[PDB]
């Protein structure tokens, strides 16, 4: 499915991911298509930080979700 | 608790800065 | 009254980050200006050289107009 | 009472602005070269157009003379 | 798709956007092309000010639509 | 209500200047 | 009465006159911004021409000193060829 | 309904004063700009002076040079007409 | 064509214009090379003060004509 990542500057980026993709994988997709290093990426939703080792299905990411990117 | 107005992180009440973006509680 | 000066510091920091981005723009143009200056110098030197070769190839050929002036 | 945490952290942010101003002054020194490079480019562009202007008038004089040789033949 | 942003100074800029783009994403594109800070940008369409949280589809902005760019520069 | 001639914003009839670009109603 | 609406319509027309002035002044101000932006480049040019000038003068002073010494040499053996 | 115009015209009068305050600000800024733009012709004149003086020094350095080369060949020729004497 | 603009301080500027140029355009050329804002510029030719809207042919200003430039003190 296609998801959106929300930045501090009001920019929203579109990503092609797999439900089996890790948070590390999403950061790798951001690096490959947007050039943002995965080491600086910190994903936040509902006051919860996503950990590198877990996948998208681990965090119960539902439909119409918007992710937050903190550097 | 307070939700950060830039990244929506829900912080502890005693937190002065956001734990992830370091922006102040009232920013 | 904790943020009484903390938000003020964040405001000064944010305006200095915008200043930093503007500075990074100007310094990014610097080597391009240098390359442009060196190019214009080369094209100028080449145009002076090409003019002197022309002034020769004509003022020397002026002797030919004196050759066909004997008839 | 996070005042000590806040009183220390505000000093930490003031340390951040100290670094930003120091780097800003170093940048200002580098940015001062821009008008010199622009001025130098404008000079060489003017000098080039001066040489090209002179060469055009030279070529028109020669082509008029090479025509005088073509007719006087 | 192309959309147009006309300024008060007679300058018109052309943008390539998608209907799913946010107003903030458009303001970012305005800054990228013309250096205009997004905090000074106010975008108007059909007599309505465009809100940051809405999409182009929210306002039914189709291709070659023309938005109006109001700034905040010293109030000319 | 009147639409601004500069930025097309439709202001209330009471508005003297446009609420957005502040240019007069008849400009 | 209706003269109150006449007072309003009069004020609205005077606001158009002020916006005219503002628009002319801001249109002129952008041109002033352009000309003022040229000043530091013109200053840099003057510094460049002063440098090139002083360099050529210094080189000429050095050359002229060398030539005058050669004049003293030719005049020396011309004062010594007397033999 | 008229009392809304008292809430209307009073706003219009306040807006005219605001516009005039903006105008007076712009006019003051223009007089400060005129100082800088008045430095423009001065610098253009300075450059013309330094460029003219440089072209004079160039021309002088050239005529001096071939003068010195002529003094050289005249000198070395005196060396010949001397060691042979 | 080339025309000349004489000031009261003994300085003469040379301009490259066309007879179709407006007086407003000439004042812009004077601003470009001398930095004088056109609002200060008052152009005099043949004892007559020129109006911005007219052209050089309207005042029958031919090549190598000489205009006089009077500078304002104020502006606004
Ligand atoms: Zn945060
Ligand atoms: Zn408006």
């Amino acid at each position: 499915m296609q998801i959106f990542v929300k930045t501090l500057t009001g920019k929203t980026i579109t990503l092609e991911v797999e439900p089996s993709d890790t948070i590390e994988n999403v950061k790798a997709k951001i690096q490959d298509k947007e050039g943002i290093p995965p080491d600086q990426q910190r994903l936040i939703f509902a006051g919860k930080q996503l950990e590198d080792g877990r996948t998208l299905s681990d965090y119960n990411i539902q439909k119409e979700s918007t992710l937050h990117l903190v550097l | 608790r307070w939700a950060c107005q830039s990244c929506t992180f829900e912080n502890e009440a005693a937190a002065v800065l956001c734990s992830i973006c370091e922006r102040p509680r009232l920013a | 009254q904790a943020e009484e000066a903390l938000v003020a510091k964040q405001e000064v920091i944010d305006k200095l980050c915008e200043e930093a981005e503007q500075h990074k723009i100007v310094m990014e143009t610097v080597p391009v200006l240098k390359a442009q200056a060196d190019i214009y110098k080369a094209d100028f030197q080449a145009e002076r050289q090409a003019r002197e070769k022309l002034a020769e190839k004509k003022e020397l050929l002026q002797e030919q107009l004196e050759q066909l002036q004997r008839e």
